[PDB]
RNA sequence: GCGCAAGACGGACCAGAGCGAAAGCAUUUGCCAAGAAUGUUUUCAUUAAUCAAGAACGAAAGUCGGAGGUUCGAAGACGAUCAGAUACCGUCGUAGUUCCGACCAUAAACGAUGCCGACCGGCGAUGCGGCGGCGUUAUUCCCAUGACCCGCCGGGCAGCUUCCGGGAAACCAAAGUCUUUGGGUUCCGGGGGGAGUAUGGUUGCAAAGCUGAAACUUAAAGGAAUUGACGGAAGGGCACCACC
C-alpha cells in the first residue's frame, strides 16, 4: 500500500582520478532509521562500468570492477577493485587452428594489495603461411609462460595501485609480451584477460583522496 | 502450359534448314509457305509448326542455334575461320626467358639467340593456394 | 619405370637416398679440421661429434654437440679433409 | 522523485533478461546490482503455462517495466541477456530479441549489450541418463 | 556389413576418446561422434537491428554476438534436420555445403 | 497505435494449408521499415494493408 | 549483489592430431624414475622370431574394510500418458558415482582383421628428428637461433586414388604376391539346435571365472548383392473421386 522508493535516495557515483569521466552514474539506497546507516548500505556496492564510459578515445571490451567506500553526502567515491575482458571479445580471440597460452601470478603492489594477473595468449599465422595451422611445441609454449610470469611480475612488484591502472589503460602489458616474445613463437592477441583482488590491508582515509585529487 | 513436342520441333528445324531463303518474321507468309513446302495433316499443326519457325527465325538473327546449320553463318563462319593476321602474335623481337630456361637452351645450344631477354626471377618461393 | 638402371644410378640419385639403402652404403658424414682463431693449432674433428671438443693449447671449447651435427664456435673455420 | 539532474544527461539502470523456456525474466536493477527497482516477468502476462515463453509474452513483460523505472525517471539501460547456462541450453531463449524490442520502442534507450550467461569451465553430471531423454 | 569406413567416427589410432553429452536429448555419444556445429548469430534478431540502433545513447554502437558450440548426437541430429541421410556416393564426399553466398 | 501499410513484394505464400500470404510491407509514413507480414486473403503488390499491433513478425505456421 | 564452505569436473583451444603393451591419458609448477623416433666412420658380435607351462596389467559393473557424500542415481515412493504400464515422461531418492587397502578378470576388450620378415602403383597433406636451400619477420644491425617459404631423408596415425592383383561380393595396397598351391611360428573353426547347458575338477567372501559333454531334434540356418513391396525415413511433385 505503500510506495518503496519514496524513502530512496540517490548517490553520485565518483570514479578515481586516473580517467577523463569523473561521475559515472547513479546509485539507490533507502535513508538511515537509526539502527542502520545508509553508508553501510552502500558499502559492499561494486560497479562492472566498462572503459568507454570512463575513457573517451580507448577500446570498449575491458571492463572494471570498482568497489566504493568513501560516501561524502551525495558523493561516492569508488576504488578500483578488479578487470576483465567482455564475453564477446574473448569468445572472438578463440580460434580453432592456432594454440592458447595461459598464465597467472599472484603478485604483490608495494602497498600491500595482492592483485593476481591472469593472462592469455595465442599464436600468429604468418602472412605468407601456406600451412594450414600454426600450433607450438610444449617448451615454446612453457617459454612464453615463462617469459609472461616474468613481465607481469616485473611490471607490477615495482609499483603500487597508482601506476599499475595507468598501464592497464592503453595494456602496455600485453604490448610489452609481444615485443618481447617475437624471438620464441610470434604471439598475435595477446591481453591480461583477467585482475582479480584478493587481499586488502585496512583502509586509510586520506590515500584515497590522493586517487581522487 | 503450351510446350511444342517433338513432331512441330522437328519438323520446323528441318523446314528452316531446307527452306531458310522463304522464311522470315511474318507469322501468315511462313504459313503460307509452311503449307507449300510440306504435306501437313491440316490447319492445328500447320499453324504449330508456322509459329515455331516464325519463333525459329528470330533466333538466326541473335547468332547460331545449337541444332539446325544453315549455309548463311556456315559461309560467314568458314571466312572467320580462314582469317591469319598481317604479322604473326609470335613474331616478337623480345620474348621473355626466365634464367633457367636459357639454361635450357644452352643445353641445346641456343645460348647465341639474340632475341631472347631473360627477365628478373622472382623473389620469393610463394605458389601454393593457402590450404585451411 | 620398368627400365631404370640398377646397376648405374645418377649421382644425384645416390645421394637422395637414405646411407644404408644406397647401391653401397655410404656414409653421410664427415673429419673436418677445425682451425680456432684465437690459437693457431689444428684439431682434427668429427661433423657428427658428441660431447665437446677442446683444444689442448687454449683450453677453449671448439664445438658443443647438437642432433645431428655439431655447430663449430664463433671464428672457428675448417676445411674438410679430403 | 528521482535523479535530480538535467534530462539532456542519460542515466542508467540494468536489466538482466533471463530468458529461458520456462519463463522469461525482466528484472531491472542499478548500476549497482544490490537494490533493484522491479521484476516483470514474462509470465505475468497471460495466464497459461504454454504460453509463458511466447515472444508475445515479453512484449508485454518489457512494456509495463518500462513504466515503472519512466516513473522513476530512468531513460536508458544496460542489458544484460542470460540464457540458463551451467549444465542446461547456452543458446537464448525465443523471448529475448522481443523484450529488447519492447524496451526499445517504449522511449527508453540502451547502453551496453552484453551476454552473462552461467558456463562452466567444467561441471557436475547432466540432469538426464547416459542413454539421455529417451522420447 | 561394414557402411562406413571410418566406422562413423574420427578415431584413427588412439583407444578411448572422451565421452561428452548431447545439447538436446543429453546422450553421452563420444567426442568424435557428436555432429558439431558452430554459430556466430547476433544476439539480437535481426528484426530489432534498427530499433536497437536508433535508442543507442552511443554513437556506431557494435552488436555482440553469441558464440556456443553445439555437439549434437547422432540420434536427434537427423530428427533435428540439421544432418541428412544421403547416397551411396554422396557418402564418400565430406566436404562442407556451400554456406558463402 | 493502429498503423496503415503498404506493400512492396509478395514473398510466398505459407500456411498450414497455404491459406496466408506472406509479403514485405512498408508503411506510409514515409518510414523505411520494411516489416515481413502473414497476411490472409488474396494480395497482389501494392495493396494496402491496416495493421493493429505493427512491431508483430512474420513466422510460418 | 557481496562473501563462506563443500566435494565433483577440467570446456572453448581439441584435429580423422600426440603418447601408451592394451585397457587408457588434457589447467599451472616442481620432483622422481622410464621411452619411441632421429643422428652416429661408438660398442658387443647372432645375443634373434613366434610361443606350452608359468607370469604382469586389465574400462565399466560388483564383493569385503575404513574416509567422504557436490551432482547424478540402480531399487523404492509419488504424479502424469495409457484400454492396460509394474516402461518411455516429470518430482523425490538407499547402495553406487569420488579417495585408499584387498578381490573380481570380463565387454560390440573391435580394425569385429595374431605376431616377425621380404617384394609389390601413384598423389597431396600431417606429426617428430636430421640435411640442403631463394627470400621475408624478432632477438637492434652480424652470427646463431626461433617463426615462415621451397625441397630431400627416416620412422609414425591417417587420407584420396588406380584394370597391381585378390575376393561370394561388399570391398582390401592388403584381405595382394594362391591349383603357376611350400618365408617362420602361436591360437583356433568344421551344417543348424540342445548349449556355453548338465556333470567333474579347479579359482573365488560371494557374484561368478576357467575347463566342458551327450541323449535327442532338424533340411536348412546363414553371407553379400539385386528387383519390387513396405515404412508412423527423408527430399521433391500432383489431385475439389484431397484439403483450404
Ligand atoms: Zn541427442
Amino acid at each position: 500500500v505503500v510506495d518503496p522508493f519514496s524513502k530512496k535516495d540517490w548517490y553520485d557515483v565518483k570514479a578515481p582520478a586516473m580517467f577523463n569521466i569523473r561521475n559515472i552514474g547513479k546509485t539507490l539506497v533507502t535513508r538511515t532509521q537509526g539502527t542502520k546507516i545508509a553508508s553501510d548500505g552502500l558499502k559492499g556496492r561494486v560497479f562492472e562500468v566498462s572503459l568507454a564510459d570512463l575513457q573517451n578515445d580507448e577500446v570498449a571490451f575491458r571492463k572494471f570492477k570498482l568497489i566504493t567506500e568513501d560516501v561524502q553526502g551525495k558523493n561516492c567515491l569508488t576504488n578500483f577493485h578488479g578487470m576483465d575482458l567482455t564475453r564477446d571479445k574473448m569468445c572472438s580471440m578463440v580460434k580453432k587452428w592456432q594454440t592458447m597460452i595461459e598464465a597467472h601470478v599472484d603478485v604483490k603492489t608495494t602497498d600491500g594489495y595482492l592483485l593476481r594477473l591472469f593472462c592469455v595468449g595465442f599464436t600468429k599465422k604468418r602472412n605468407n603461411q601456406i600451412r594450414k595451422t600454426s600450433y607450438a611445441q610444449h617448451q615454446q609454449v612453457r617459454q612464453i609462460r615463462k617469459k609472461m610470469m616474468e613481465i607481469m611480475t616485473r611490471e607490477v612488484q615495482t609499483n603500487d595501485l597508482k601506476e599499475v591502472v595507468n598501464k592497464l589503460i592503453p595494456d602496455s602489458i600485453g604490448k610489452d609480451i609481444e615485443k618481447a616474445c617475437q624471438s620464441i613463437y610470434p604471439l598475435h592477441d595477446v591481453f591480461v584477460r583477467k585482475v582479480k583482488m584478493l587481499k586488502k590491508p585496512k583502509f586509510e582515509l586520506g590515500k584515497l583522496m590522493e586517487l581522487h585529487g | 502450359g503450351r510446350v511444342r513436342t517433338k513432331t512441330v520441333k522437328k519438323a520446323a528445324r528441318v523446314i528452316i534448314e531446307k527452306y531458310y531463303t522463304r522464311l522470315g518474321n511474318d507469322f501468315h507468309t511462313n504459313k503460307r509457305v509452311c503449307e507449300e513446302i510440306a504435306i501437313i495433316p491440316s490447319k492445328k499443326l500447320r499453324n504449330k509448326i508456322a509459329g515455331y519457325v516464325t519463333h525459329l527465325m528470330k533466333r538466326i538473327q541473335r547468332g547460331p542455334v545449337r541444332g539446325i546449320s544453315i549455309k548463311l553463318q556456315e559461309e560467314e563462319r568458314e571466312r572467320r575461320d580462314n582469317y591469319v593476321p598481317e604479322v604473326s602474335a609470335l613474331d616478337q623481337e623480345i620474348i621473355e626467358v626466365d634464367p633457367d630456361t636459357k639454361e635450357m637452351l644452352k643445353l641445346l645450344d641456343f645460348g647465341s639467340l639474340s632475341n631472347l631477354q631473360v627477365t628478373q626471377p622472382t623473389v620469393g618461393m610463394n605458389f601454393k593456394t593457402p590450404r585451411g | 619405370p620398368l627400365a631404370k638402371d640398377l646397376l648405374h644410378p645418377s649421382p644425384e640419385e645416390e645421394k637422395r637416398k637414405h646411407k644404408k639403402k644406397r647401391l653401397v652404403q655410404s656414409p653421410n658424414s664427415y673429419f673436418m679440421d677445425v682451425k680456432c682463431p684465437g690459437c693457431y693449432k689444428i684439431t682434427t674433428v668429427f661433423s657428427h661429434a658428441q660431447t665437446v671438443v677442446l683444444c689442448v693449447g687454449c683450453s677453449t671449447v671448439l664445438c658443443q654437440p647438437t642432433g645431428g651435427k655439431a655447430r663449430l664456435t664463433e671464428g672457428c673455420s675448417f676445411r674438410r679433409k679430403q | 522523485l528521482g535523479p535530480q539532474v538535467a534530462e539532456g544527461e542519460n542515466v542508467f539502470g540494468v536489466c538482466h533478461i533471463f530468458a529461458s523456456f520456462n519463463d522469461t525474466f525482466v528484472h531491472v536493477t542499478d548500476l549497482s546490482g544490490k537494490e533493484t527497482i522491479c521484476r516483470v516477468t514474462g509470465g505475468m502476462k497471460v495466464k497459461a503455462d504454454r504460453d509463458e515463453s511466447s515472444p508475445y509474452a515479453a512484449m508485454l513483460a518489457a512494456q509495463d517495466v518500462a513504466q515503472r523505472c519512466k516513473e522513476l525517471g530512468i531513460t536508458a539501460l544496460h542489458i544484460k541477456l542470460r540464457a540458463t547456462g551451467g549444465n542446461r541450453t547456452k543458446t537464448p531463449g525465443p523471448g529475448a530479441q522481443s523484450a529488447l524490442r519492447a524496451l526499445a520502442r517504449s522511449g527508453m534507450k540502451i547502453g551496453r549489450i552484453e551476454d552473462v550467461t552461467p558456463i562452466p569451465s567444467d561441471s557436475t553430471r547432466r540432469k538426464g541418463g547416459r542413454r539421455g531423454r529417451r522420447l | 556389413t561394414k557402411k562406413r569406413r571410418n566406422n562413423g567416427r574420427a578415431k584413427k589410432g588412439r583407444g578411448h576418446v572422451q565421452p561428452i553429452r548431447c545439447t538436446n536429448c543429453a546422450r553421452c555419444v563420444p567426442k568424435d561422434k557428436a555432429i558439431k556445429k558452430f554459430v556466430i548469430r547476433n544476439i539480437v534478431e535481426a528484426a530489432a537491428v534498427r530499433d536497437i540502433s536508433e535508442a543507442s545513447v552511443f554513437d556506431a554502437y557494435v552488436l555482440p554476438k553469441l558464440y556456443v558450440k553445439l555437439h549434437y548426437c547422432v540420434s536427434c541430429a537427423i530428427h533435428s534436420k540439421v544432418v541428412r541421410n544421403r547416397s551411396r556416393e554422396a557418402r564418400k564426399d565430406r566436404t562442407p555445403p556451400p554456406r558463402f553466398r | 497505435p493502429i498503423k496503415l501499410a503498404r506493400v512492396t513484394k509478395v514473398l510466398g505464400r505459407t500456411g498450414s494449408q497455404g491459406q496466408c500470404t506472406q509479403v514485405r510491407v512498408e508503411f506510409m509514413d514515409d518510414t523505411s521499415r520494411s516489416i515481413i507480414r502473414n497476411v490472409k486473403g488474396p494480395v497482389r503488390e501494392g495493396d494496402v494493408l491496416t495493421l493493429l499491433e505493427s512491431e508483430r513478425e512474420a513466422r510460418r505456421l
